[PDB]
């Protein structure tokens, strides 16, 4: 049977420096948890069983929530224990201009086929440094409905 | 009386699915308001310029309204805007500058009438 | 069996015509990658799905301008549509990005579709390229598909319809 | 694998040197990978073609020149006359 999860954010509207939870039960929205996979609550961790070659994405999605230029960016950083020898290039991250208001939702994608270990830990945080007005972080949230996303597919599984 | 197996035959605050009709609750921070939907719904968060009037339930969406100052703007208030000036009131489209000959002396609340823009 | 995936990227392509894209298949172009139980037929720019079930399909449109001049205000949409030979039903109808005159501050302006689909044996997709800008003379070669951020397009098996 | 010469592209778990794909290119050789061809249209024009080895290069049309290192954008032209106009 495939390895999927596709997991939407728990809780999460205000731009916050902060690791994120998930949505991964049954019904909780388009949030589904494949059976080679198990979803840490309490420590916002996605349990990989299995080990192989999986393609990691990540959905960031944005949008304004004032109608004074502010500008900046938004990360999303998977964080793998163990770490996975690219640290670096493991960040889904979105530049804000005063310009970027104009859109009802600023959506990016991320994506990296990585070689995860069994019983491999994967968690997502949340970075964010706005400016130029004295509410700056108030003035961009997490989307809703269309909802921030994490999932992963096992590619190839080793042998 | 109603006793079938279908997805028809569930309440609100539950997910159904079709092929295979059980009726399970929501999942945490999730709702549905009506039975037998294939999932439940996500529940909006209000932070920030949004503060909650409702708050999330099985059955119920949590409800946002804007913090002290502002005001929401849109049918689900999906955006805020500052509460007016005087030479300005609140309509529809948000804070709209009074017309020709007429003016608003109070700041963030009132209508105007036309007997500056904040003054005589 | 082997997990059913691909990822496919945007072959030969730069101006917003009204046209089906070409993609890059082969293995060593770029990142692409074609997995067993599927194929990519050039000639006709499809990817051909072998085994039915649920597909999850996604497509990501990056573009970028082309030109300095701030005083030309160009608006618009770019838009990324997927093409079903043997049909399917859709909840909704299309990955598209509206430009306005100020986009020109951002390097590159991404956005992503995804779908879950039920797919029949010997499925064909394709994706067309879409696009309506106006504000200038030059609308057109304002905006391009960016490089080398190129555009994708792919898909994996979630649930086979025979799975056992 | 890195050994390998341009215009090919080699991976570690089989190390064996194939030539890059159709519209593709790689100036190093050892990558795991070959890069996509950059297209050049509109406002640009190609000066050098995509070769298994070096990258189509673009330049401006008539009337308009490069703009950054890689000639990522097109400028009109102002005028060669020095009289800062
Ligand atoms: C969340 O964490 C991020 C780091 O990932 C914090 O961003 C950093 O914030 C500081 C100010 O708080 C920025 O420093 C500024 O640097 C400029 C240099 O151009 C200087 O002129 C200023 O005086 C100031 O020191 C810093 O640039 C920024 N980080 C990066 C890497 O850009 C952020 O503040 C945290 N947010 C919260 C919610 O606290
Ligand atoms: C590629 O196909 C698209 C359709 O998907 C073409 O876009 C359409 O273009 C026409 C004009 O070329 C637009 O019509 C204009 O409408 C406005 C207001 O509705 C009106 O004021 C004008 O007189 C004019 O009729 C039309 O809006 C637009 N399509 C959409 C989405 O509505 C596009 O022209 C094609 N591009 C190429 C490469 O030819």
């Amino acid at each position: 049977s495939p390895v999927f999860a596709k997991l939407l954010a728990k809780n999460q509207a205000s731009l916050c420096n902060t690791t994120l939870n998930w949505h991964s039960q049954d019904g909780a929205g388009s949030s589904y948890l494949s059976q080679g996979l198990r979803y840490e609550e309490d420590k916002k961790e996605l349990v990989v069983d299995s080990p192989g070659l999986y393609y990691v994405f990540l959905e960031l999605k944005l949008s304004p929530t004032f109608t004074h230029k502010v500008q900046g960016w938004v990360s999303l950083v998977l964080q793998a224990k163990p770490q996975v020898d690219d640290f670096d290039n493991l960040a889904l991250t979105v530049e804000l201009f005063p310009c970027s208001m104009e859109n009802k939702l600023v959506d990016r994608s991320w994506s990296q086929l990585l070689l995860l270990k069994a019983g491999h830990r994967l968690s997502v945080g949340l970075r964010a440094y706005l400016h130029g007005a004295q509410d700056a972080y108030r003035d961009w949230e997490l989307s809703y409905p269309n909802t921030t996303s994490f999932g992963l597919f096992l590619v190839k599984p080793d042998n | 009386d109603p006793v079938q197996n279908s997805c028809d035959n569930c309440q609100p605050g539950t997910f159904c699915r079709k092929y295979n009709p059980v009726c399970k609750s929501c999942p945490p921070s999730t709702f549905s308001s009506i039975g037998g939907q294939p999932n439940c719904n996500i529940c909006r968060v209000c932070a920030g310029y949004f503060r909650f009037k409702k708050f999330c339930s099985s059955t119920h969406n949590a409800e946002c309204e804007c913090i002290e100052g502002f005001h929401c703007l849109g049918p689900q208030c999906t955006r805020c805007e500052k509460d007016c000036r005087p030479g300005q009131e609140l309509t529809k489209q948000g804070c709209k500058t009074c017309s020709l000959g007429t003016f608003n002396d109070q700041n963030g609340t009132g209508v105007c009438r036309p007997w500056t823009t904040e003054k005589d």
